[PDB]
């Protein structure tokens, strides 16, 4: 079997602006096999209403998924994405950065 | 070899009665089909199945319902039988290569408004002409089945207790002389020396397929069930 | 639209 | 200009459960329009684009019974492949399938695809001539002999050169406001000092369609790719896409570097420099 | 669309002559055609495929060449033999539907007749001993190129010609049988007019 480590990207749909509603995206790609756990976090706490895109793959047979939830960005609140895979020994956490 | 079986091979039903046609297949195929044939022409798809417990509609699904309980069996069910459903039903089977289909033996089904019209044949054996024997040195015995309704018959010749296929010509189609009665004939030709022998016993057997034991029938008339009717004649010097 | 023929491996 | 139709099939065997997982998705270019999940409640083909909803019940009932057969085929394929490679039933395995067609700027057939993958590795693929098969191993040869005897490639060509193309043309017309559009990327450059002697220059490209884009970094008019960080093109979630490229740059030498953005909806390739 | 058109009705051919059964079709995309043979009291079975090469496929013998330009797939054979007497179906395997299936035509009945070298046409009268005044007329040993008369009178019924073969040596003979409900009859006039 061939095992590939996931590539995690945490970002917003539109340029982040405080007080105005947006969508928080976590895009996992280039992973194999398809079995994966992805949770979106708000200050370390798991967000309930998180919807994911339907499973698809690239030309090199690498899988990709889009996890998203509607949120209102603000100064003091932190957002992150927690991803677990068979290649990963522990659930990896990547924090969202708007200033990147 | 891929073999498909059907049951029953012959069925007589009433208008507005439930009819079930079974199909067994032991070839490990996923795809099974139900076709119908009308007067020796056309083969139209009714229902089909690609997997167990799932059935798909074919070209002409109206008045028909189907069931696939397992991979081996695929049933065709008629809830309300109509006059237009009188046909010869074939069951097909194939794998993913769905263009090579293996068919079953077939099922003749006739639906009638009334049951009284069903009647057994009257088999009469006609003896050869002496003008034929003295000129061609051959004798032609002709069998004649008359006055039978549903044309679900099978004719067989019997010489000296054995079923013969030598010098036999049965009619491919049953000739319709009246609306509620069919006719069928066959020829048996043997040598002059064979016919003139008193030992030789000739017999024409007609296997008539009629009603089953589960069918209701009035007390007066005898029930026209599946029966064999024969006529016989012996050799004359 | 999907392909109407389904070949197995 | 050039468009495509794609169907992605994923079947994963689950030893811990009763039934294997099957997921099937349809794409026109970079927009998803149909889906099917074996663990979904409906057990039917589901619309994902607005423009596919204008199809009648004839289409949906036909596509439902087709994908169910696709699901049934790949369930058997899982068992057939485990027998080919002599593998136990305790282990999970993934079968990936992809087929589709490409059209040019004139909406005419260019390329056709039909390929499989087992556990990530290539298995069997239809060649560019649409008559030939590429078998990766000896187990793939058994499949190749099955399809050549049944003339599957000839049956496949009728779909790829005909049905795939003519339905793709139908989708492009029905979704003219969505699929035939072209969005130009909004571009800006961000700067971050990583150390007392180095700094990162990021070249952003936001809100563009289609996903196909080129981002290249140049130092003194020469393509630098040996020291470039490039991320996978990501969807925004509304139909548009996003991508960036970063380079490690010595402090004070930020203006010696340039980013170049190439896009179909962009009249001229843009040059970006830090100021 | 998606149709098959065959030669309508019965095709009568003498043994030794080449077989020709027509099949035209309507199709949306590049299709494939098949011939299905059904003998009397037997299951329909696949005869030949359209593959293989540019139009030409075929087994037993029987062969067919596919012409995509005019959409033709006619069944052919060099020399017909008595065993070819069967119903022939031309089928179109759907090139591109939601589900691929075979579309059968109306079917063409082939009836290959024997070449009688020494014909001896004769009419005989036969009796049923168990019943009174019941009679039958038999017409036998005639050429395969003459017409057997059909019924025009009520009560009198005539059957189509059939062939019997004895296990002696090629004693193949055509035969027609007729009977009437009337008392007054003549076997000398019933088999009149080819």
């Amino acid at each position: 079997m061939i095992q590939r480590t996931p590539k995690i990207q945490v970002y917003s749909r539109h340029p982040a602006e405080n007080g105005k509603s947006n969508f928080l995206n976590c895009y996992v790609s280039g992973f194999h096999p398809s079995d994966i756990e992805v949770d979106l976090l708000k200050n370390g706490e798991r967000i309930e209403k998180v919807e994911h895109s339907d499973l698809s793959f690239s030309k090199d047979w690498s899988f990709y998924l889009l996890y998203y939830t509607e949120f209102t960005p603000t100064e003091k609140d932190e957002y992150a994405c927690r991803v677990n895979h068979v290649t990963l020994s522990q659930p990896k956490i990547v924090k969202w950065d708007r200033d990147m | 070899e891929a073999a498909v079986t059907q049951s029953p091979r012959s069925k007589v039903a009433v208008t507005g009665g439930k009819v079930t046609l079974s199909c067994h297949q032991t070839n490990n195929h996923d795809y099974m089909y139900w076709y119908r044939q009308d007067t020796g022409h056309g083969l139209r798809l009714i229902h089909y199945s690609y997997v167990a417990d799932s059935t798909e509609k074919g070209d002409i699904p109206d008045g028909y319902k189907a069931s696939r309980p397992s991979q081996e069996n695929f049933s065709l069910i008629l809830e309300l039988a109509s006059l237009s459903q009188t046909a010869v039903y074939f069951c097909a089977s194939s794998d993913w290569v769905s263009y090579e289909q293996y068919f079953g033996p077939g099922t003749r089904l006739t639906v009638l408004e009334d049951l009284r019209n069903v009647t057994p044949p009257k088999v009469s054996l006609f003896e050869p002409s002496k003008a034929e024997i003295a000129n061609k040195q051959k004798a032609t015995l002709v069998c004649l089945a008359r006055g039978f309704f549903p044309d679900h018959v099978e004719l067989s010749w019997w010489v000296n207790g054995k079923e013969v296929h030598s010098g036999v010509s049965t009619d491919p189609q049953a000739y319709k002389e009246s609306n509620y009665s069919y006719a069928l004939s066959s020829r048996l030709r043997v040598s002059a020396t064979f016919w003139h022998n008193p030992r030789n016993h000739f017999r024409c057997q007609v296997q008539f397929h009629g009603l089953s034991e589960e069918d209701k029938w009035p007390e007066g008339s005898p029930k026209p069930v599946t029966q064999n009717i024969s006529a016989e004649a012996w050799g004359r010097a | 639209a999907l392909w109407g023929f389904f070949p197995v491996l | 200009g050039s468009h495509s139709m794609r169907y992605f099939f994923t079947s994963v065997s689950r030893p811990g459960r009763g039934e294997p997982r099957f997921i099937a998705v349809g794409y026109v270019d970079d927009t998803q329009f149909v889906r099917f999940d074996s663990d979904a409640a409906s057990q039917r083909m589901e619309p994902r684009a607005p423009w596919i909803e204008q199809e009648g019940p004839e289409y949906w009932d036909g596509e439902t019974r087709a994908v169910k057969a696709h699901s049934q085929t790949h369930r058997v394929d899982l068992g057939t492949l485990r027998g080919y490679y002599n593998q136990s039933e305790a282990g999970s395995h993934t079968v990936q399938r992809m087929y589709g067609c490409d059209v040019g700027s004139d909406w005419r057939f260019l390329r056709g695809y039909h390929q499989y993958a087992y556990d990530g590795k290539d298995y069997i693929a239809l060649k560019e001539d649409l008559r030939s098969w590429t078998a990766a191993d000896m187990a793939a040869q058994t499949t190749k002999h099955k399809w050549e005897a049944a003339h599957v490639a000839e049956q496949l060509r009728a779909y790829l050169e005909g049905t795939c193309v003519e339905w793709l043309r139908r989708y492009l017309e029905n979704g003219k406001e969505t699929l035939q559009r072209t969005d130009a990327p909004k571009t800006h450059m961000t700067h971050h000092a990583v150390s007392d002697h180095e700094a990162t220059l990021r070249c952003w490209a936001l809100s563009f369609y289609p996903a196909e884009i080129t981002l290249t970094w140049q130092r003194d008019g020469e393509d630098q790719t040996q020291d470039t960080e490039l991320v996978e093109t990501r969807p925004a979630g509304d139909g548009t896409f996003q991508k960036w490229a970063a380079v490690v740059v010595p402090s004070g030498q930020e203006q010696r570097y340039t980013c170049h953005v190439q896009h179909e909806g962009l009249p001229k390739p843009l040059t970006l420099r830090w100021e | 669309m998606d149709s098959v058109t065959q030669t309508e009705g019965l095709v009568t051919l003498t043994e030794g002559l080449p077989v020709m059964l027509n099949c035209t079709y309507q199709s949306t995309y590049s299709p494939f055609l098949f011939w299905y043979v059904q003998h009397l009291n037997e299951a329909p079975k696949l005869l030949l495929k359209s593959f293989t090469d540019n139009k030409r496929p075929e087994h037993q013998g029987f062969h067919a060449t596919l012409h995509k330009s005019s959409s033709s797939f006619h069944l052919q054979k060099s020399s017909a033999q008595l065993s070819d007497s069967a119903l022939y179906y031309c089928a179109l395997f759907l090139a591109s539907s939601s589900f691929s299936k075979l579309v059968f035509g109306q079917g063409t009945s082939l009836s290959v007749v024997p070449n009688i070298q020494n014909p001896e046409p004769a009419v005989y009268q036969l009796k049923d001993p168990r019943s009174q005044d019941s009679t039958l007329c038999l017409f036998t040993d005639f050429d395969s190129q003459i017409n057997v008369p059909k019924t025009m009178e009520s009560g009198t019924f005539i059957t189509d010609k059939t062939v019997l073969d004895m296990k002696a040596m090629d004693s193949k003979s055509n035969g027609a049988i007729a009977w009437s409900n009337q008392t007054s009859f003549t076997c000398q006039d019933i088999f009149k007019e080819t």
